[PDB]
């Protein structure tokens, strides 16, 4: 069983039907799940039980969790790590070692309402 | 681009009434310019060059009352008898004061051109200052924009009117109330001038200081009117 | 805009095949607005209109609830009186409809009776507890209260959460219109007996058996 | 049509601003041929078509002004006060300009015929050719040509600064800020010539050859500009 853990704010939905796609050209299953403090829970579980197989989370956690040894160095070929932008890949390297793979660039944005709105502060 | 959120523009299609408008409203700021003559010497252009701030002012009153003009057919995007009735009384009013406005500007630049030191050119040019003359300027262009404030009042009573044909909202009914009230309120202070010249209590240019001094008290005197009736 | 216009305008649309304006004459509620337009000398003047509307054949003599909003939603009449509830039932129909302030008459206006759509609890009942959380957080609620309007319009309804929606409702601000020239009616053990009274008077004097001024006398007592 | 493929136009619907606006610029081109006096003779009708090729000039001006106006509200479909406000400014100026530009031209005109040798006639009609005449002549025009670009290029900051309002994407974004360089990059060759014309180093002529030399340059000078702030 391929268990993958997610914050519940992104799509985790979205991520199932990539993990349907994936049953249906392999035959594995991929459930995905998205627990409360799971930041904080993944270190706990992931040392001690088997807790998830993939684990997903800001860039920033995860200089702890290789530190402590809780992830496998990845080991992309060229032309896989040539697809995604060299910046990124350096947001997931610690002490010259690929501890993830990036997926997207997140930044708080100012949200408003135009019809209550129109000419923000 | 809009006034109001809660406001639903029922004049966001042009129409022939908004056209025809932007036609006679263009052709008055242009020809209060292009009226001139073209210069043919040097001495020509100088002069017609001292003519921009008259038009400056000119111009930037014209385009107000644009503005509120495509405010109100855009808030209501009415097109009937009365609405074309009081649509052409305001073009008409308008354009029977462009070439006096142009005047009015030119005389009062030099007047302030004279006080701040920039110019000293006479004032002969524009004929003979009488108190007879000056109360008819103020009675003159103080008619001018009563009469222009009068009809935006009565343009949104029609309107008013209309509430429920044009399926106004409460919000919308607001507005269009408050849009009256303002229009009466601009249009309280020129009546006020052109009432004091006319009755002339000092018999000399006391009268025309008082009838002058009022609109540099517009924004104040707005305000007692607008308070009298908030307070009964 | 005036009551006393509309005469005029029905002779107009009766040369075309239509009436003028069509409302429930037995119920006096319908009735009333145009007796207490004025005010006694009021209540005189008002119905004393109403009778020469009949007399004048430009309104029919039994005309009820059923085939004045029939008239209405068929095209028949250009004008009918009714309240938020009959609105859903146009809307059904293909009429491009408009509320509006009720006419003057006399040159004053037509005070509506302002009624509040009220729900009570049964004295004799067991399911008291039951029925208070059926209207608490069920019904009286900005879900309970959509549900209800979706299906019939409630008019203005009593939940401050709904001040906005309501207020973007052009039919809900005519209805506001008329229920401030109108009047909130008293709750008093009293006015079963006198809308009987005025219930009678108005469909006597409609039929053709008593007179104006003998109906507000036996109303009165 | 347009101008960019991944521009997404706000403004193909036609307002009353743009409405207003093209009476304006029609206007303009219009009254500028028209405004001459209609031929009674022969020898009027020959004179009259001596005016072509300064009007040739001046429209040729005019249009490029509106090719410009029509594709910024084209882009943006702007409509609000701000935009109205220097939308009127930008109109004042072309108003203010058209009978001072068939002057120039028809003074240019000359000048260059003479060159060239199709015509002989008198430059004396124009008046004085001194050196403070020559001097107001770059300053005015130069003032004309420096306001309509600087004006240009705040009505695209005011849509920089509505972005978001606007739903510009990051393609949308950079050509307006490449559209706000572009003027100021243009509005900045005649602020040279009327700042090198008002202090005037030489005290004759000269000043005048260097301030008309900028704009036979203005292709190599705008790329200097361009290249300072791109070397840093
Ligand atoms: C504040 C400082 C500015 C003061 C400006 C005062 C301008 O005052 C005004 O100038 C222009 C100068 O062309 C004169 O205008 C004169 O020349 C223009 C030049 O095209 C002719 O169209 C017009 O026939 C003639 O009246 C006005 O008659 C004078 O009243
Ligand atoms: C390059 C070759 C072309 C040189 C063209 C130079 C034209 O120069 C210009 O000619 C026209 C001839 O009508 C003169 O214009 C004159 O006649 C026109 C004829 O309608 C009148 O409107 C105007 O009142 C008068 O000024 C200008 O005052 C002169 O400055
Ligand atoms: O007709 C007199 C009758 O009028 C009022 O009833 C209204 C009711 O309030 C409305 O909701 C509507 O449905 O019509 C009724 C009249 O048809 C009074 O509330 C009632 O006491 C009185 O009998």
């Amino acid at each position: 069983k391929l268990v993958i853990w997610i914050n519940g704010d992104k799509g985790y939905n979205g991520l199932a039907e990539v993990g349907k796609k994936f049953e249906k050209d392999t035959g594995i299953k991929v459930t995905v799940e998205h627990p409360d403090k799971l930041e904080e829970k993944f270190p706990q579980v992931a040392a001690t039980g088997d807790g998830p197989d993939i684990i997903f989370w800001a860039h920033d956690r995860f200089g702890g969790y290789a530190q402590s040894g809780l992830l496998a160095e990845i080991t992309p070929d060229k032309a896989f790590q040539d697809k995604l932008y060299p910046f990124t890949w350096d947001a997931v390297r610690y002490n010259g070692k690929l501890i993830a793979y990036p997926i997207a660039v997140e930044a708080l944005s100012l949200i408003y309402n135009k019809d209550l709105l129109p000419n923000p502060p | 681009v809009g006034l109001n959120p809660n406001f639903s523009f029922r004049g966001k299609q042009q129409t022939r009434i908004e056209t025809f408008s932007d036609a006679v409203f263009a052709l008055a700021i242009t020809l209060l310019v292009l009226s001139s003559t073209i210069p043919e010497t040097f001495e020509d252009l100088w002069a017609s060059m001292r003519d921009v701030i008259p038009f400056a002012i000119c111009v930037a009153l014209i385009i107000v009352i644009w503005y509120q003009h495509y405010i109100f057919f855009l808030k209501y995007g009415l097109q009937d008898k009365v609405t074309i009735l009081l649509n052409t009384i305001l073009l008409f009013v308008l354009l029977v004061y462009v070439y006096p406005l142009k005047f009015l500007a030119r005389f009062l630049s030099e007047i302030y051109g004279g006080i701040f030191g920039i110019i000293e050119t006479d004032l002969s040019r524009f004929g003979e200052y009488s108190h007879q003359n000056l109360k008819l300027l103020m009675v003159n262009y103080g008619l001018g924009a009563f009469a222009i404030f009068l009809v935006f009042s009565l343009m949104y009573w029609r309107a008013y009117k209309m509430k429920s044909l044009l399926d106004l909202n409460s919000y919308e009914i607001f507005d269009t109330k408050s849009s009256i009230i303002a229009n009466l309120l601009m249009c309280s202070v020129p009546l006020l001038s052109l009432i004091i010249t006319l009755i002339d209590p000092w018999g000399n240019f006391r009268t025309t200081i008082l009838s002058g001094f009022l609109y540099f008290l517009y924004v104040p005197i707005m305000i007692v009117f607008g308070r009298i009736t908030s307070k009964k | 805009k005036t009551w006393e216009e509309i005469p005029a305008l029905d002779k107009e649309l009766k040369a075309k095949g239509k009436s003028a304006l069509m409302f429930n004459l037995q119920e006096p509620y319908f009735t009333w607005p145009l007796i207490a337009a004025d005010g006694n000398a009021g209540a005189k003047a008002g119905l004393t209109f109403l009778v020469d509307l009949i007399k004048n054949k430009h309104m029919n003599a039994d005309t009820d609830y059923s085939i004045a909003e029939a008239a209405f939603n068929k095209g028949e009449t250009a004008m009918t009186i009714n309240g938020p509830w009959a609105w859903s039932n146009i809307d059904t129909s293909k009429v491009n409809y408009g509320v509006t302030v009720l006419p003057t008459f006399k040159g004053q206006p037509s005070k509506p009776f302002v009624g509040v759509l009220s729900a009570g609890i049964n004295a004799a009942s067991p399911n008291k507890e039951l029925a208070k959380e059926f209207l608490e957080n069920y019904l009286l609620t900005d879900e309970g209260l959509e549900a209800v309007n979706k299906d019939k319009p409630l008019g203005a309804v009593a939940l401050k959460s709904y001040e906005e929606e309501l207020a973007k409702d052009p039919r809900i601000a005519a209805t506001m219109e008329n229920a401030q020239k109108g009047e909130i009616m008293p709750n008093i053990p009293q006015m079963s007996a006198f809308w009987y009274a005025v219930r009678t008077a108005v469909i006597n004097a409609a039929s053709g058996r008593q007179t104006v001024d003998e109906a507000l006398k036996d109303a009165q007592t």
